[PDB]
């Protein structure tokens, strides 16, 4: 049957 | 000099204050280990957020956006630190500022905010911060601005558990469509990785997805010049092709399956292996589709990958071909078996992975009918049984 993707904060600093 | 800097910033000369806030946004805003801990410890929170409010002053607001922006940079407590202080409502008003900088800083500090998780995402869009991030999209835009704008959006598709509003998706969606047309490298990635973790949310989210009448903007993506490009939207058809037959025969509709030779021929294992994965979903699938697989001529590499790839590759090709041979016609599994898949399709019996051994032993199984784990053992016996004797 179909199957899905293996489970794997994206902040941004401003220097 | 924090609690210098601390009394300073609590001033009413707006030099001092001004000063101050900008020595704390250079101190939070260079060193890769930042004082945030030290400079909330000091109480620089409430003084920036009430510098926020001051309108007569926009750099004073620009740089005090600043300085929260680089503080909810930090750890989950920082960033929760800082919604505490109620800065949320702030920024979404200086969203509607006469100045651009207020503006774009303020959005920049949402998306930081919005990333840490879905709880916190959940309050910012409560209060209403899509309908004014997606008033920015215009063609006179800066691209530095829209790309934290769309940024801000992978930040809000991002989470799963719980999954973003419908009402939500709905109006990020025609955003996306209206950006799946930029040149800019950035803005392109950005978007496809957030209608991929749309579409990895469900079904119902997937067939929204498909409404909007963007999959076929999606699958040309697959052969573009840029690898970030092309895998994020080799997982996004991916997450499509996971869904209901209908929604697979609609990818496929739009000659996806014409750029997977080049995806199996890359000398990249992980773009291989992905690729492996969305074809034994395919395979998964109806023998109309099968066939369709077969007519595309990517069997004999996908076969070449169970026989010589990365062992995970190896793993996603077994999974494909014995999806293949339990959803296939007599025709196809014939095919199967005169394009040489006996040998590699046998050779990972070896391997420890029982998920892949089973699978392999079932694909087997199911071919010659066609013609530690008891699953695994009780197969063996029923093969040996039938076929041994």
């Amino acid at each position: 049957r179909k199957r899905s993707h293996s489970p794997t904060r994206y902040v941004k600093r401003r220097f | 000099s924090l609690e210098a800097i601390v009394q300073n910033a609590s001033s009413d000369n707006q030099g001092i204050q001004l000063s101050a806030v900008q020595a704390a946004r250079k101190l939070l805003s260079s060193d890769r280990n930042p004082p945030i801990d030290d400079l909330i410890k000091s109480g620089i929170l409430p003084i920036l957020v009430h510098c926020l409010e001051r309108d007569d002053n926009p750099s004073l607001q620009f740089e005090a956006a600043w300085a929260l922006t680089n503080i909810a940079s930090g750890t989950s407590e920082q960033t929760q630190a800082v919604v505490q202080s109620n800065a949320v409502p702030l920024f979404l008003r200086l969203l509607h500022s006469p100045h651009q900088n207020v503006c774009e800083q303020a959005v920049w500090a949402l998306g930081n905010i919005i990333g840490d998780g879905p709880q916190c995402r959940d309050y910012v869009i409560s209060l209403g911060v899509v309908k004014p991030l997606l008033s920015f999209i215009s063609p006179s835009i800066p691209i530095t601005f829209l790309r934290n704008v769309t940024w801000v959006m992978v930040n809000l598709c991002r989470h799963k558990d719980p999954p973003p509003p419908m009402e939500t998706i709905q109006e990020i969606l025609p955003a996306l469509c209206v950006l799946i047309h930029h040149t800019d490298v950035n803005i392109l990635v950005d978007t496809v990785w957030a209608l991929s973790y749309l579409t990895d949310a469900g079904n119902e989210q997937i067939q929204m997805v498909i409404d909007s009448g963007i999959v076929p903007h999606l699958v040309p993506l697959l052969s573009h010049q840029e690898v970030k490009v092309q895998t994020a939207a080799l997982r996004a058809v991916g997450n499509i092709v996971t869904g209901t037959d209908e929604q697979t025969q609609v990818v496929l509709n739009c000659d996806a399956l014409s750029h997977f030779p080049a995806l199996l021929t890359h000398p990249k294992e992980k773009i291989n292996k992905e690729a492996v994965w969305f074809l034994s979903n395919i395979t998964a699938g109806n023998q109309q589709q099968v066939q369709a697989v077969i007519d595309a001529n990517l069997v004999p590499m996908i076969i070449h990958l169970l026989d010589k790839g990365d062992f995970g590759t190896q793993k996603e090709a077994a999974w494909a071909i014995s999806n293949l041979t339990i959803s296939g016609r007599k025709d196809q599994v014939a095919y199967l078996i005169q394009q040489n898949v006996i040998p590699p399709f046998c050779n990972l019996l070896t391997v420890k992975d029982a998920q892949v051994v089973q699978v392999v032993l079932d694909g087997l199984s199911n071919i010659l009918k066609m013609a530690e784990n008891e699953d695994i053992y009780k197969l063996a016996y029923e093969i040996i049984d039938q076929f041994f004797s």
